[PDB]
């Protein structure tokens, strides 16, 4: 091997602004080096160079520029880009933001060390999701439904559960089963949550007896905001390391994807970049792809990463930036009400928002009934027909419901009250569901039913 | 030879480049990354590099190619799947069994030592060949009939041409020789990308696109060669319909190309197409995928190659369409290539005239679509190739005031509507009739005329009648369900029958996955026909009672008959074209003599 | 007769014009900001940056 | 005029970066100097000079910039501003943007040399517009009539047929007074100049001017998009100098057909971009005022010469809006607006023209006791009011019901049916005297009573009131 070499140390920063730190007269500089800077006083941070200029190279700290002298702090460069260890020790066990142990344990023992931001899966390799996961949820399984490689997250403004929906998914998440070794490694991301939530998340995963599969990356708002931004990397780093490579199912999730977007737009507006919508950078499309695009089932290996990332409209409006994006990239959604949650509903999912665009696949005949498909689209169609009767009813009266459309409102009604609604910990079956479904779309009269052809539904056989 | 000197994202300046020219391919790095000259200042330079530029060193090496940007548009790249670069994915696969897309390769664009079977044409020893002369044509594979044609400015008498056989893309097979030099040609031919393959002469199309979807070919139609617009805003899924249109167009080639499309999607793309087959005259079983080529780059790809990418895949467009054959291309998610611009210029600090979108922004989109049309190509015999231009340009927060939409829906010839209203009610085309518009009508009038004149005729009365259900629509939510004039009731009546079944189609069952052409008229005539049986019940019922004020009665007596022309849909096409005409030849005429007894009854 | 006609006079301004009048105030709004100010503070700062 | 200079040729290009040029050491350069740029492949491009500044020289290229290099371009000064060969001969000729001629024939033969931009006429040596033209459409001709050296903007957006109503214009142009209008000199010579316009559209002008029969009188300017921007900016000017050759120094009336002012636009914003000045309204140059002035102000009668220039400049509205600048500005500087609207293109009236926000401010001088009836404008103002207050009418009965429309409302709405019907609606080639026309303009106004007809005076009433 070629012989090894001592990272340079310099001291010739040259001005420093914003969260930025300037150097100069740097011997054979590198992009995106990482830098551990050292200060007069004796600590130190890290940080990326953003860009390089002749002998010029401009350094972004993590840790903030505060306490920066331009005459006695020292820069070093380790000539490499940002590497993660990651390990398959790594599992059941937590991380800072940047990835340093906070599990009281010893750091990880690498087994090779992996760049992040790593290279796109070749697209002709990439494969199609073809099998169904058990969330532990009802209406996730029995409609709008995800497949072991789709990506799909879930929209939920401030206030709503969504936090708690995700604990409930991360401990009651399983294979269909219809293999515990291989089974479902959940790496759990937590980009910018309240500590009162980080202790939630610590304890539900500790005392839930998951932690023999499932490895947290916990980011509090205290951390640097940049260190935010690398986290829903590593996150992914050690995923795909973990399933492609080490073979396992990871079934990956992120939290306040909305504060990873916050973070992204105040770290481009401290380099003063081009503003996209709201102001936030242009080139989101791309960093929000880099993170998304990356579950799926490489062909050559057997391993599958999927992706549930959870948002949070800002303005409770889908037609944020965020939000646009997301739907954009992420192949479908899954809704939360605040409206429903209003009603008391502990599962507040809106249906009609709510859609899987790889659900044609994921239903099949390995799995789910003939029919489901059929009932989905009844299930689904009917309900916005019957919020339109609802409307009807609000702007004319009560008698202004007709034979037809009093049967559409009964239908929204009783759906809004039995289907939807679940337990706690309610591992409510497909066929035990879909048949109280069928139930309400013959609510609706069995000829009425437009879309669906009626000897689909007669496949099924009710009772 | 030169060396890096600022790098910045995307964008690096190299010093000492003081040949270079504008656009000129050049190698950076000891990895060799592609970039293109865009700014060059004093002895430095710009370059956009394609390639991912994390990782580089001041002084990295920077070598000059001294070419444009260049495509091997040779024979053998019909359904292979090639990057913005044009690398081919699967030998890049093969060769390095690591599934991870390499940084540095220099896989060729296409093999070196692939056989084809070449079958010289009619031409002879001193013959005079021009450029763009077909002097012979190979078969790639079933269906293709690749013809290879002499590289435009190339003239000379045939000194020699190769026998019939399989050759390698290395060996010579025209010597041409136009001033004394005898030039030897072989089928390898690179294009610069930016300046478009020259034609004839340009001339107007008058063969309609037959996408198969009802809403597409009768409300908004495009004629072949002719350019389209799908907004598409979040949600929408444009990609079923691109797949759709890929899938049972009447082109003779599909260009497919995703720019920011999702790795997923072309997952899907060439893991569905191959088992799909398309039905020739001959009728033997062949796969579409033969008939498609894939550009995309997913959007883990760096974002500089968004534009190298979509010009790919126009040359290689316009190189199928200088072969004769009507080729249809598109363009997955083009506000990626406009974000690709704004990141590009962004790092040049060129002032944001727009919304942070460069102020060249409609000038090269503009180009981009007017590489598009029906040309008269050039050399012998007399060719006439197209290229089908159908872009995507999604809004960010779905308002089609962004201006990428603006610009597109400016130079764009034919545009169809989405709408997040119809998505949300899982209409599925989600095809918005207002906002859609179609420039070809005037064009494709002679074609309808010749097919069945009636055409026009019910579609301007579909036009009508859907606008006076809007208008209806908004009356009734301002004012009420009271007060519904019966002739419109029965207005609304038969809209609400053509929104059910003519302008929604399932896109996922055998029926209604493709829609003949013929079928679509018999059903739009079917319902305009029952609309014009029930205005002249209306003008005369024995009574205005009778006339109009019982059309309730006349839906519950021809309840049977309105069920049967909803349900007119629901049949599949496989039954053939006979079934199809003799089915709806019953239904019409059973439609009327009911209308007509049941007015004749109690009138 | 009159007060099924003002009830749903007043219902139907109450669900329909304000309802969509407060979305175009909200939208015009977030346009005229969003795109006016934003875009000419950052063609102001460009030209700063020309001529440090 | 005794001896001449042959121009410079200088190998310096210090910088390269859009679709400029930056020379140096370039000694006595001149401004809007025109230079033709030889490149190492030879091939030969042709450009100006945008400022100058001691040695240095920012020339932007017309043809693009995708070949310059340091070591082998070399640049020319010809010393002097664009000045494009006019005569006679330019007339029943189609040529690219730049001047060039594309109808496979050979160069003008000049008559002469005019400088782009001509000489400022002396205001006091104009004159107003003395007669105007019939359009043959019932809307432009019944209101807002068009007057020789009048300046109507028809104002559009994407998909409404401007184009097409361009060419019906181009087909109908024709005199009107007392119905009396060889008239070679009175050929209206229509100057066409397109920029920025789709090749399916280019045809479309080309086959449509081919077919007229006008072959000998019409000329085509055109600036394809895919063609460069930079030759964008130049065309219409190119088109306004030979239009004011062949009107003044040769005694014709000419007609100026300017297409897409938007796309004239665009090119300006992308210059300025390109030099990097301060931006005005919607990041467009500050002085796009001053550009369209000079685009707009070189037509109108003048005194001395019996020619005449009337220019018919259609623009896009970008957002399908005003406040844009370009519509601003236009409307700021041209005397009259001519709408096309959506909501009638919703309906399919082939026509689309609103005549409520259209209005030419020299309409009452252009029509005559020659030109038209003595009750023209009393036409115009009844249309006027009565539309108004049917509009109003409609939004009222909208909101209160339809029932509650009392009968004066049901007449008004009647009117608003009737108009939008018959009175807008015109074939693809209707082509009406304007006295037929005010003649059902008398049935549409006789429809509603005299007393309702409070606007147009007794006198005009009794004249044409039963008819």
């Amino acid at each position: 091997e070629g012989t090894l070499e001592v990272a340079m140390e310099y001291r010739t920063v040259t001005g420093v602004a914003g969260p930025l730190v300037i150097l100069d007269k740097v011997k054979g500089p590198k992009y995106y080096e990482i830098v551990n800077i050292r200060l007069g006083d004796g600590t130190m941070r890290r940080g990326q160079v953003l860009e390089v200029d002749g002998e010029k190279a401009v350094v972004q700290v993590f840790e903030g520029t505060s306490g920066i002298d331009n005459k006695f702090t020292t820069v070093q460069f380790t000539g490499e880009v940002l590497k993660t260890p990651v390990s398959l020790d790594m599992l059941g066990r937590i991380f800072n933001g940047s990835g340093k142990p906070i599990d009281n344990g010893p750091p990880i023992l690498p087994e090779a060390y992996l760049d992040i931001s790593g290279s796109s899966i070749n697209p002709s390799e990439r494969t199609y999701p073809e099998e169904m996961i058990q969330t532990g949820i009802s209406t996730i399984d029995v409609m709008n439904s995800i497949a072991r490689g789709q990506k799909i997250p879930l929209f939920s403004a401030a206030g709503l559960p969504h936090n708690e929906i995700a604990a409930q998914i991360c401990r009651q998440a399983g294979l269909v089963k219809r293999g515990e070794e291989d089974n479902f490694a959940i790496v759990f991301a937590a980009m910018g949550v309240n500590m009162e939530t980080a202790q939630f998340f610590k304890r539900d995963f500790e005392e839930n007896g998951s932690m023999e599969r499932v490895t947290l990356f916990l980011n509090l708002a205290n951390d640097p905001t940049i260190e935010r931004i690398i986290t829903p990397r590593i996150a992914l780093t050690t995923a795909e390391y973990l399933a492609y490579e080490c073979g396992k199912h990871v079934l990956v999730i992120l939290t306040d994807m909305s504060s990873y977007a916050d973070a992204l737009r105040e770290v481009s507006a401290a380099r003063e970049e081009v503003p996209g919508r709201r102001g936030y950078p242009g080139y989101m499309y791309t960093d929000l792809a880099q993170i998304y695009e990356r579950a799926g089932r490489i062909e050559g290996r057997k391993g599958s990463i999927t992706q549930i990332p959870i948002l949070t409209m800002p303005n409770d409006d889908i037609t944020h930036p965020t939000p646009d994006l997301t739907g954009y990239i992420t192949e479908g959604q899954i809704y939360i009400d605040r409206q429903l949650q209003n009603r008391q509903i502990y599962p507040p999912i809106n249906v009609l928002p709510s859609l899987s665009r790889l659900m044609k696949s994921a239903i099949g005949e390995g799995m789910t009934r003939r029919d489901h498909s059929d009932v989905s689209n009844q299930l689904y169609a009917n309900y916005a027909i019957g919020k339109d009767v609802q409307a009807m009813k609000a702007v004319v009266g009560e008698e202004a419901l007709s034979s037809e459309d009093l049967l559409y409102l009964e239908f929204l009604d009783k759906f809004e009250r039995k289907f939807v609604a679940q337990g706690a910990y309610d591992s409510r079956n497909i066929f035990q569901s879909l048949d109280l479904a069928w139930t309400l779309l013959r609510i609706f009269p069995r000829e009425l039913l437009h879309r669906i052809p009626g000897k689909t539904l007669d496949q099924y056989y009710s009772r | 030879y030169g060396y890096v000197r600022k790098v910045s994202g995307p964008v690096v300046i190299a010093d000492g480049m003081n040949g270079a020219a504008m656009y000129e391919l050049v190698r950076v790095g000891h990895d060799n990354l592609i970039g293109e000259i865009i700014r060059l200042e004093g002895d430095s330079a710009t370059i956009q590099v394609y390639e991912e530029t994390a990782g580089l060193m001041v002084n990295d090496p920077v070598l000059r190619t001294h070419k444009p940007l260049s495509v091997e548009l040779g024979p053998g790249i019909l359904g292979n799947i090639f990057d913005g670069i044009q690398r081919p994915l699967k030998t890049i696969a093969i060769r390095s069994g690591d599934v991870y897309i390499p940084r540095g390769v220099s896989v060729p664009a296409l093999d070196k030592d692939t056989l084809w079977e070449f079958q010289p044409k009619k031409i002879g020893e001193g013959d005079l060949l021009t450029g763009g002369d077909l002097y012979a044509t190979v078969f790639e594979n079933s269906l293709m009939q690749h013809h290879v044609a002499l590289p435009p400015d190339a003239m000379g008498k045939v000194t020699y041409v190769a026998p019939a056989g399989q050759y390698s893309l290395k060996d010579t097979v025209l010597e041409l020789e136009f001033q004394g030099v005898k030039k030897s040609f072989t089928m390898l031919q690179a294009w610069p990308v930016r300046t478009p393959r020259p034609v004839s002469s340009k001339l107007a199309a008058d063969t309609p696109l037959l996408t198969g979807q009802r809403v597409l070919d009768a409300l908004f139609p495009s004629v072949l060669g002719g350019t389209c617009a799908i907004p598409g805003a979040f949600g929408c899924g444009k990609t079923v319909i691109s797949q759709a249109l890929s899938k049972y167009s009447n082109s003779d080639t599909v260009v497919y190309v995703g720019c920011g499309e999702r790795g997923n999607e072309m997952a899907e793309v060439l893991m569905d197409f191959p088992q799909l087959t398309m039905t020739l005259p001959d009728g033997r079983e062949e796969s579409v995928m033969k008939r498609t080529t894939l550009v995309a780059n997913t959007s883990n790809m760096p974002v500089a190659a968004r534009e190298a990418s979509i010009y790919t895949g126009i040359t290689i467009a316009e190189y199928f369409r200088d072969m004769g054959y009507n080729v249809s291309m598109m363009a997955d998610s083009t506000s990626r290539w406009a974000e690709a611009l704004r990141e590009i210029s962004g790092r040049l600090a060129e002032m944001p005239a727009d919304s942070g979108y460069p102020a060249y922004l409609a000038a090269r989109l503009a180009s981009f679509y007017e590489r598009a049309g029906k040309v008269k190509c050039l050399g012998g015999p007399e060719r006439t190739g197209s290229v089908t231009i159908v872009g995507a340009v999604s809004p960010p927060g779905g308002d089609f005031s962004d201006p990428v939409t603006s610009a597109t829906l400016s130079i764009v010839q034919v545009f169809w509507g989405l709408d997040k209203k119809l998505a949300q009610r899982k209409h599925f085309p989600s095809v918005n009739w207002l906002i859609s518009y179609s420039k070809y009508s005037t064009a494709l009038e002679s074609f309808y005329e010749q097919f069945d004149p009636d055409f026009i005729n019910i579609r301007t009365k579909a036009r009508e009648v859907l606008q006076r259900e809007d208008d209806l629509n908004e009356i009734v939510q301002l004012v009420g369900k009271d007060a519904l004039a019966e002739g419109d009731k029965i207005t609304l009546e038969t809209a609400k029958l053509l929104r059910e079944d003519y302008l929604a189609q399932n896109a996922f069952t055998p029926y209604d996955k493709f829609c003949p052409f013929y079928k679509s008229v018999w059903m739009m005539r079917n319902i305009i026909h029952f609309y014009n049986l029930a205005n002249q019940a209306v003008e005369k019922g024995a009574g205005m009672d009778g006339q109009k004020i019982t059309y309730t009665l006349i839906k519950h007596r021809l309840g049977d008959l309105f069920y049967r022309l909803v349900s007119q849909k629901f049949e599949d096409p496989a039954e053939g074209e006979p079934a199809l005409v003799a089915k709806f030849k019953k239904l019409h005429e059973d439609l009327t003599a009911g209308f007509r007894a049941l007015e004749d009854e109690t009138r | 007769l009159t007060l099924d006609e003002a009830i749903k006079t007043t219902n139907r301004r109450v669900n329909a014009l304000e309802n969509v009048v407060k979305p175009r105030l909200e939208n015009t709004i977030t346009y005229i900001k969003g795109e006016l100010d934003e875009l000419e503070r950052e063609d102001f700062f460009r030209l700063k940056k020309i001529q440090g």
